[PDB]
RNA sequence: GACCGAUAGUGAACCAGUACCGUGAGGGAAAGGUGAAAAGCACCCCGGAAGGGGAGUGAAAGAGAUCCUGAAACCGUGUGCCUACAAGUAGUCAGAGCCCGUUAACGGGUGAUGGCGUGCCUUUUGUAGAAUGAACCGGCGAGUUACGAUCUCGUGCAAGGU
RNA sequence: UUAUCCUUGGGAGUCAGACUGCGAGUGAUAAGAUCCGUAGUCGAAAGGGAAACAGCCCAGACCGCCAGCUAAGGUCCCAAAG
RNA sequence: GAACAGUGGUAGGAGAGCGUUCUAAGGGCUGUGAAGCCAGACCGGAAGGACUGGUGGAGCGCUUAGAAGUGAGAAUGCCGG
């Protein structure tokens, strides 16, 4: 019947800038997993991508609360016998600020192959500066 | 050992891909114009390197 | 009568049950014997009394 | 100029001229039919029902009586020998849409 | 009189076959798989024609939502609103507005606002 | 204008054709008899002899001229399987198939 | 049946360890070739029915000829040669169309040999008489004589 | 003949109690169809031949002996749509794009991507089952018949019925 | 208030049960144990929830709908809704 | 025909039907092309049934009733491929 659909032609992306300062880590990743899957926008079309691009700025200034610093452990497995790895967050935070943040919102995107696309519309920077000014992105305000 | 299963079409396809022949190497003859194996004898006229050979 | 248009009196002739036949009669399969033991075997059953 | 209307047990945003399939009507080819019930009045000039928009209607003339292309619903559950099979056609009633009267 | 087999088989089989066009393999050539595969398609497409109306009702609510958050109504508090308001318009139509008329959509919004004011 | 030739029931396996009939499809007449003749495999004098009669079909029954040919269709079908039986340990025998072909061309102008 | 087949006597193979499945004879029903279960096997078909129920059938046939006006009651049925272009030409003067049933008192060697090679017209004596008979012609031609002798059984 | 019609009917429609198996007693197959008529393809061409392509014959040769029909599995040739970042009981529902155009229908093919989704059967308290069965396709393959008993239904006649 | 109940006759199948809650035994007040009693569900029940999960919670699928209201369970993102 | 109610289901009971071969009686079809086979986007609540085209080259439907070697996906089933 008549419920319209989102497609390649139709979808229009914005470029958008978010700076990660002070922010908690969970709670600007949720609000940006929503923006990169396009659902603060009326034409949401759940077989496609119809989100917004992302750039998060001051990666390195977010924010984690109790002693996740300390007591967060990333793991990882290189699928060698005991080869389980791990960093804090705190070393998260300091040395792979942009992996910290990227972890954050692939863990709350969705999980397959459009997933996969959704996600490479997030660009995540360690300083207060990104290389996308030609994209003119405009300053989003996370809400609560 | 045994299969476990039989191969479908599709997988022995796939397997096939690379079991296949080369078009020989293979050059015209200066002396008689034939096709022959470069760096051999035309076996058509029996010329190797502007020689005539089965003399 | 004719003998192109011939009619059995209401209710003097039916249809045979036919099992084994088939899942949505109801009788596939087990043919209505139910599953093993001595009443579902070929020649199966005791003797009366 | 658009309007909302309740038929079926269903609503259908409607313009004029549009061919619209709706659940069966007590109707006959060619018949005019009237939507009584109509929720909301778009373009120019916009009626909002509490919940009709009072005194509006929506006329329209029946096209076609139908059913729509068939529907196998087949269905079984494994290891207990229960299939059933049943063939459906869900009738319609195609309308054109003469006017809105809002 | 004897009945042999005859063609009712063939006749048969080649309906289920004619059904299992474009299945993968096997699946569209060979009786026996094309027939489980035209079956388990029979539950799907049965379970499938329910959750098609829970998908539609969960797509049109979720564009719903981004209209009534661009209007600062979540759309739990929006459909509030629009009970309170007496509006019946159903969430196939709102999500329609939505997408293709926005100031309508708007227009209904501002009405559920009304409502929560008071 | 087409010109056929069919080799029917040849004892070879279709397999074992095939992979030399897939050197020539589509190739120029001149350049196919040059393949087909530096080719070694037991299909290339086969394939050699049907795609000859081709030619000389072209020639011969439709005035068609042999330089300006290519091959247009070629393949190769299963002829009927010759079974037969070897010998194996514990007195158990196991079939062997001895397969035929059917060897087609089709030549045509350019 | 697996017993009426030719040979079949010997188990095919060892019960155990083969990998076959499980056979008892070369003509078990499984097997082409094989004998058949339950299949025909020569018997009667024949039932009486009571007596009155015989009786009541063909006067019920015979009141059906009469009420569909296809009785024909003949003064006599008498061929002067057995010839059938004469019998021929009798049923054309009847306005005897399609089949009909003759019946006549006695045997009438004439009236059979006229009618025997005729399609679709059987003569019958008035003791022949018989419910397939009168409901398989469409006229029924029958002498006065044949007529008695039909009451003086049935009545 | 409300018997069979080539896996049927005899084991045997055919050079069958043959071939074949077994020391022997003994066991015991497979295998029907050119055409109305051989008119069974003169002649030419490629090829050692086989086999083809023409030409003829014929109503038909895509009826040419492996000769009525000629299904499926299985094997190929061509190509409209898709496919080399993807995790797949293979479908289903949603769905662009591209290609088509029908028993004209709220059409057909393909299917990026999204949601959902552990074959079938048997046997089990319970099986996606790491239980059982099936390589696939085809054919064949299992509550019958006789005579008795009993109940229901039907019909005829009825203190009688046969 | 509800529509069962009984009799006679024809035809069966079943006699491996499972878990859950509650009341007992056996056991070690072990067992997804065993054996009774009692209610439920599964068996023979699909749908929603409990990640997945016969037996738990919610609830009984004649079909169709791109309508609506709710149950258990939920409403930051995966994932509908604070 | 209205109203009201109902329509998950294994073993299993009951009912209504579909299709197959043969027979009888009507009635028909077919060399201006039967059955069979292939294809299709048609029709029926299911079993199933048509229509059109192709192949095929001589037989076959329909109606009513009768009679059954009457329906296969499984048997480590048998035979063939
Ligand atoms: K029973
Ligand atoms: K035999
Ligand atoms: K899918
Ligand atoms: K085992
Ligand atoms: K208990
Ligand atoms: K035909
Ligand atoms: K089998
Ligand atoms: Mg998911
Ligand atoms: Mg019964
Ligand atoms: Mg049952
Ligand atoms: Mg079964
Ligand atoms: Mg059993
Ligand atoms: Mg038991
Ligand atoms: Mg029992
Ligand atoms: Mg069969
Ligand atoms: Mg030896
Ligand atoms: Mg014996
Ligand atoms: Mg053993
Ligand atoms: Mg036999
Ligand atoms: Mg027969
Ligand atoms: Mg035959
Ligand atoms: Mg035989
Ligand atoms: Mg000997
Ligand atoms: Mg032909
Ligand atoms: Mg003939
Ligand atoms: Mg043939
Ligand atoms: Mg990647
Ligand atoms: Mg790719
Ligand atoms: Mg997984
Ligand atoms: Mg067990
Ligand atoms: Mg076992
Ligand atoms: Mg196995
Ligand atoms: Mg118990
Ligand atoms: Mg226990
Ligand atoms: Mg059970
Ligand atoms: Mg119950
Ligand atoms: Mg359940
Ligand atoms: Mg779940
Ligand atoms: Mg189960
Ligand atoms: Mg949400
Ligand atoms: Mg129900
Ligand atoms: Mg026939
Ligand atoms: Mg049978
Ligand atoms: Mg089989
Ligand atoms: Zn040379």
């Amino acid at each position: 019947r008549t419920t319209p659909m989102a497609n390649a032609s139709t979808i229009e992306r914005k470029w958008l800038v978010v700076d990660a300062a002070g922010k908690t880590l969970g709670r600007l990743s949720s609000e940006v997993a929503a923006i990169l899957r396009g659902k603060h926008k009326p034409t949401y079309t759940p077989h496609v991508d119809t989100g917004d691009h992302v750039i998060i700025i001051n990666a390195e200034k977010i924010e984690l609360t109790g002693k996740k610093l300390t007591d967060k452990i990333y793991y990882r497995h290189t699928q060698h016998p005991g080869g389980l790895k791990s960093r804090t967050a705190l070393e998260m935070r300091t040395n792979y600020p942009e992996k910290m943040l990227e972890l954050a919102i692939k863990g709350m995107l969705p999980k397959g192959s459009l997933g996969r696309q959704m996600f490479k519309k997030l660009n995540v920077y360690r300083g207060s500066e990104h290389p996308h000014e030609a994209q003119k992105p405009e300053v989003y305000e996370l809400r609560g | 050992a045994v299969p476990f299963r039989r191969t479908s079409k599709m997988k022995k396809r796939l397997r096939r891909t690379h079991f296949k022949l080369n078009v020989p190497g293979m050059t015209e003859c200066p002396s008689c114009g034939e096709m022959k194996l470069s760096h051999r004898v035309c076996k058509a006229c029996g010329s190797y390197n502007g020689k005539d050979i089965n003399v | 009568m004719k003998l192109h248009e011939l009619k059995p009196s209401e209710g003097s002739r039916k249809t045979r049950n036919r099992v084994g036949r088939g899942i949505g009669s109801g009788n596939g399969k087990t043919a209505g014997k139910g599953h093993k033991g001595q009443n579902a075997r070929s020649g199966g059953g005791v003797r009366p009394g | 100029m658009y309007a909302i209307i309740k038929t079926g047990g269903k609503q259908i945003k409607v313009e004029e001229g549009q061919t619209v399939y709706i659940e069966k009507l007590a109707a006959e080819a060619g018949e005019t039919v009237t939507f009584e019930d109509v929720l909301f009045v778009g373009g120019d000039n916009v009626k909002v029902g509490n919940p009709t928009v009072e005194g509006a209607t929506v006329t329209a003339k029946v096209e076609k009586q139908g059913r729509a292309k068939k529907i196998t619903v087949f269905r079984y559950k494994p290891k207990k020998n229960v299939h059933k099979k049943q063939g459906h056609r869900q009738p319609y009633t195609k309308v054109t849409i003469e006017k809105i009267n809002a | 009189p004897r009945v042999k087999g005859g063609t009712v088989t063939r006749k048969r089989r080649k309906k289920v076959l004619k059904l299992a066009k474009g299945y993968f393999g096997s699946k569209h050539t060979l009786y026996k798989v094309a027939n489980q595969q035209v079956m388990k398609s029979g539950n799907y497409a049965f379970r499938d024609r329910r959750q098609k109306k829970r998908d539609f009702r969960k797509l049109w609510i979720t564009r719903i939502n981004a209209a009534a958050r661009m209007n600062g109504l979540s759309y739990s508090r929006l459909m509030h609103g629009l009970k309170l308001s007496g509006i019946e318009v159903n969430r196939k139509m709102l999500a329609d507005l939505a997408v293709n008329d926005l100031t309508a959509f708007n227009q209904l919004a501002d009405a559920a606002k009304a409502q929560l004011n008071k | 204008m087409q010109a056929k030739a069919v080799a029917r029931t040849v004892r070879i396996a279709p397999r074992k054709a095939r992979l030399v009939m897939d050197l020539i499809r589509g190739k120029q007449v001149g350049e196919a008899v040059s393949i087909l003749n530096l080719t070694p495999r037991a299909a290339s004098p086969i394939i050699e002899k049907v795609l000859k009669s081709a030619i000389a079909n072209a020639e011969h029954n439709y005035e068609m001229d042999a330089n300006n040919l290519v091959i247009s269709q070629a393949f190769v079908d299963e002829g009927p399987t010759l079974k037969r039986f070897r010998p194996r340990a514990m007195g158990r025998a196991s079939q062997i198939n001895k397969r035929t072909s059917h060897i087609t061309i089709v030549v045509s102008e350019k | 049946n697996r017993s009426e087949v030719r040979g079949g006597g010997r188990k095919p193979w060892r019960q155990k360890g083969t990998g076959r499945a499980r056979q008892g004879s070369i003509r078990s029903p499984q097997w082409r070739g094989g004998g058949v279960v339950f299949g025909p096997t020569p018997r009667s078909y024949s039932y009486k029915l009571p007596k009155k129920v015989r009786r009541l059938a063909i006067k019920s046939v015979l009141s059906s000829k009469v009420i569909d006006n296809n009785i024909i009651v003949l003064e006599d049925l008498t061929l002067d040669t057995a010839k059938t272009k004469e019998m021929a030409a009798i049923l054309k003067g009847l306005s005897v169309e399609k089949k009909a049933l003759i019946v006549t008192a006695d045997a009438n060697e004439a009236v059979a040999l006229s009618a025997r090679n005729i399609p679709g017209v059987t003569v019958v004596e008035a003791n022949g008489i018989n419910v397939l008979d009168v409901v398989n012609h469409e006229k029924l031609l029958i002498t006065k004589a044949a007529v008695e002798k039909v009451e003086e059984v049935l009545a």
